[PDB]
């Protein structure tokens, strides 16, 4: 019946800015989990 | 805004510079030609 | 096989009622052996000689060529044949285990096991034991003998599916065994320890060979032709070889200090692998290939006839020449749209 | 035993006085010559998808996207051939 | 040219030519010419100046000070003692290089490594260990002076595809580091092995977490886009990535199993998997939630990315117990709930809750 679009890695801007700097410029791995796991839930 | 737009595009522009020099990456180290050990030791169990 | 006055090692496959010898060097033939009435059953080599067993009788091989002794007195066929010093043990299908002195061509000793009880499926001597040979059954129970006390020295209760494959591991008392299930055991024969335990679920173990060129790797086989590799440092399944042989595979062996395997199958190819790609990838270092399915039409070429243009069910076109192995050269595969092949490979 | 004059014996004497050895001599020596021959003594030898063979790739339910599964096959009108559009 | 290659094959750095003369010398610090006008006290005095300004900013270098910054090493020369030294040395500057990669920014780092390159030429004897300290600053210009160091040159080498960077000094691109990645797995497997290995080297330390942030967030950066570069994931990735996923999963460093999530999270959005193979991940997802409290929400949520993008049935009623034993299960769930949708965790609970009751 209805079909739901699932949110894709390559879609998201923050994501992709995310994974685009340096990696000593990048921040920690835990805030990056945080962000990248909330990313792919679904929003209400 | 205008300004931060022209500097993230400037950021895209100095990678796709660097990747152009640097390459695909596709590529692999090529295969290399082998040759036996010689004078080899071995255990013959007919001793046994 | 390995070879004395040439520090070089041989290997020798049968070919219906005779066998070729080929150098691993670089796969060239070097002998053809004289032919026998039957077809060849089992075969084995202990450097100096090549016995070869066709029905009931099986002979002596020396120079790869001729026969220089025979050995009659089985009244069935035989299975497993063993080298032994100057001793040759042969088991026949009844359940007949003869130890032969190879020059006097007499009969050194007689055991008999019975069928029901004990029939044997696998033979092996481990190194470094003096007259010590251990013996596999379909019942899965494996009894160690001492052919010179003519005694039964220990009985191992072992599991209950069945023994294929006896191979001695690269330690002084350490064997691997092959069961019909699948399943690789290794196992400390001296105090009775399993150390590891393999599965795959491809059938029984066909055959079972040891890396020991500085690198912990053991290759197993199956019926499907396909060939996994573990790692007994880590206990884990490092890659597997799929469709390595269209057939069931029916020999593997690693060389000894090098890092190439040796495998034959039914599709009448002869094929030597090499793990020197980065993660332990196998590809294939050289092989000796002929029709894998039957002839269709066969037809002289050339008026001179050194040649003969031959057609098989696998879709490919092959000249055989008459005089020589090296001038055979096979035509290809019948294939439209030949630049697309070589994108892809056949 | 007769290390000497025997054939397998004689290449693993290393002077002339073990012309015949004991067999608790015999059975380091073979047991050196067996380690020398294997490069030595591996380390070894004193739930989970890669204890087994398995697949780890499986087909969805759904359509799978980017590449499209298509054979061609024969002509509808294959039986009635006309040339008007 | 038979003969040539042979000789090339049989060429070592134990008897290259530099050994020999000091028409030129290697050095990361100083241009060849000058470098070739430096006596081994003023490089073992620079070496020792970094690594005493080193040891202010992290203490647990003194380790080092006996076997590589002392008379003995000044004096030691790699080439005339046997392997066993060679392999004890090897093993003692892999150590050391392990520890310098979190300070390699810093200039007593590069002092340090101007004089491990000086007196046991580490450029030919230990260009994996280099490389691995190296490789997470790619973006920086010292990286690329690291890789002139190196000799590349022959197309068979294993890092043959860093020549361009080399021989146009300029730094590698992240592109080219995912596709030779995905392609290539002898350097995914170079780069978990990596970072499980300085994973436990830095265990023993008490409070060094810190020191292992940027080389996980680098783990990280790359495995994860790697996946999103590969056009189809063959089973042979998931199959090498499988035993690092099951030990960043039995690791206790927070960082560690955040980035484990991570790869989790991606290849479960990615592939479709067997049954049994989401089984086994959401067993072992379940069955180590509680080690760190930190990072409950996260795992519950990951769980929860890995029961909407795959069959619904795939799991299995075992792991159901120690889902239910974890402390405080529902007001995570509800606190979840606020923002994101939960419903397949529910949708999985609901019918063993009421068998079970």
């Amino acid at each position: 019946n209805e079909l739901v679009q699932l949110p894709l890695t390559e879609n998201i801007p923050a994501i992709s800015e995310l994974l685009h700097t340096p990696a000593h410029v990048l921040p920690s791995a835990a805030f990056l989990c945080s962000m990248f796991v909330n990313s792919l839930l679904l929003s209400k | 805004e205008n300004r931060a737009k022209l500097e993230a595009r400037l950021r895209t522009l100095e990678d796709r510079g660097i990747r152009k020099i640097s390459g695909t990456g596709k590529a692999l180290a090529k295969t290399e030609k082998y040759e036996h050990k010689s004078e080899v030791k071995t255990y013959d169990p007919s001793g046994d | 096989r390995f070879s004395a006055l040439k520090r070089r090692f041989y290997v020798t496959t049968c070919v219906g009622k005779s066998f070729h010898t080929y150098d691993v060097q670089k796969l060239s033939l070097v002998a053809v052996s004289n032919s026998v009435p039957q077809d060849i059953c089992c075969m084995a080599a202990d450097g100096r000689l090549v016995f070869a067993a066709y029905g009931n009788v099986f002979s002596a091989f020396a120079r790869n060529k001729e026969i220089v002794h025979t050995f009659k007195g089985h009244k069935a066929e035989i299975h497993f044949l063993q080298p032994f010093g100057d001793h040759i043990i042969s088991v026949d299908t009844d359940g007949i285990l003869i130890i032969w002195h190879i020059y006097s061509e007499e009969e050194y000793l007689q055991l008999t096991f019975d069928k029901s009880v004990f029939k044997i499926s696998a033979i092996l001597h481990p190194s470094t034991y003096l007259n010590k040979i251990l013996l596999g059954s379909e019942q899965g129970s494996l009894q160690l003998w001492n052919v010179k006390s003519n005694k039964l020295l220990y009985t191992f209760p072992g599991w209950k599916v069945g023994v294929t494959a006896l191979q001695q591991a690269p330690a002084v008392d350490v064997v691997a065994i092959g069961l019909m299930s699948g399943q690789v055991i290794i196992h400390n024969i001296k105090f009775n320890e399993t150390l590891m335990k393999f599965r795959q679920d491809w059938g029984p173990i066909t055959s079972i060979s040891f890396r020991t060129d500085g690198h912990p790797v053991m290759a197993a086989g199956s019926p499907c032709g396909h060939i996994g590799l573990w790692d007994l440092e880590d206990k884990k399944l490092i890659n597997q070889m799929r469709n390595a042989h269209s057939t069931a595979i029916a020999g593997l062996t690693f060389l000894h200090r090098e890092p190439l395997l040796v495998t034959n199958g039914a599709d009448n190819a002869l094929r030597i692998w090499i793990f020197d790609g980065p993660t332990g990838e196998g590809r294939l270092l050289r092989f000796r290939m002929g029709h894998s399915a039957p002839l269709t039409n066969i037809r002289y070429y050339g008026q001179n006839g050194q040649q003969i243009l031959s057609a098989s069910q696998d879709g490919t076109l092959q000249s055989f020449s008459t005089v020589h192995e090296k001038f055979n050269k096979s035509l290809g595969h019948g294939l439209i749209n030949k630049k697309r092949v070589k994108r892809k490979g056949l | 035993v007769d290390m000497m004059n025997n054939r397998f014996r004689k290449d693993m004497m290393k002077n002339a006085s073990e012309s015949k050895l004991s067999k608790d001599n015999l059975k380091k020596r073979l047991k050196e010559e067996f380690q020398h021959a294997m490069g030595g003594v591996p380390a070894w030898a004193e739930d989970d998808l890669l204890q087994r063979t398995g697949n780890f790739i499986s087909t969805s339910t759904s359509l799978p996207r980017g590449i499209l599964k298509m054979k061609n096959c024969q002509h509808a009108n294959a039986e009635r051939p006309t040339v008007a559009r | 040219t038979s003969l040539a290659q042979q000789l090339q094959r049989l060429a070592l750095p134990q008897s290259d030519a530099s050994l020999l003369s000091r028409d030129e010398v290697a050095s990361l610090l100083f241009d060849p010419k000058e470098a070739a006008t430096i006596d081994r006290d003023t490089a073992f005095a620079i070496g020792c100046t970094g690594l005493e300004e080193l040891l202010g900013i992290d203490p647990s270098f003194e380790q080092f000070e006996a076997p590589l910054f002392s008379q003995l090493a000044k004096t030691l020369e790699r080439s005339v003692q046997t392997k066993a030294v060679n392999k004890q040395l090897d093993e003692n500057i892999s150590l050391f290089l392990i520890h310098l990669s979190p300070y390699f920014l810093l200039k007593p780092a590069q002092k340090c490594l101007e004089w491990l390159i000086h007196r046991f030429h580490i450029h030919l004897y230990n260009q994996d260990s280099l490389i691995a300290c190296v490789l997470p600053y790619h973006e920086t210009r010292i990286f690329v002076r690291v890789i002139q160091l190196l000799k590349i040159n022959n197309s068979k080498h294993r890092w043959f595809w860093l020549l361009p960077v080399k021989q146009s000094g300029v730094p590698l691109a992240k592109g080219t580091l995912i596709t030779h990645c995905y392609k290539d797995l002898g350097f995914m497997d170079f780069i978990c092995s990596l970072v499980t290995k300085s994973v436990k080297v830095f265990a023993e330390y008490p409070g060094s977490s810190a020191q292992l942030r940027v080389l996980l967030a680098f783990y990280a950066s790359t495995i994860v886009s790697a996946l999103v570069a590969a056009e189809d994931v063959s089973d042979n990735i998931i199959a090498k990535l499988f035993p690092y996923i099951q030990k960043g999963l039995k690791s206790s460093l927070p960082d560690y199993r955040a980035a484990t999530y991570m790869i989790i999270c991606q290849i479960s959005v990615k592939v479709t998997m067997e049954n049994t193979f989401v089984n086994s991940l959401a067993s072992q997802i379940i069955k180590t939630l509680t080690k760190i409290p930190s990072l409950i929400k996260d795992g519950l949520s990951c769980l929860i990315v890995l029961l909407q993008r795959q069959k619904p049935e795939s799991l299995g009623k075992k792991p159901f117990p120690h889902l239910c034993n974890v402390p405080d299960l529902i007001t995570i769930l509800h606190g979840i709930s606020e923002t994101y949708d939960v419903s397949p965790l529910l949708h999985y609970m609901l019918p063993h809750l009421v068998v079970s009751i």
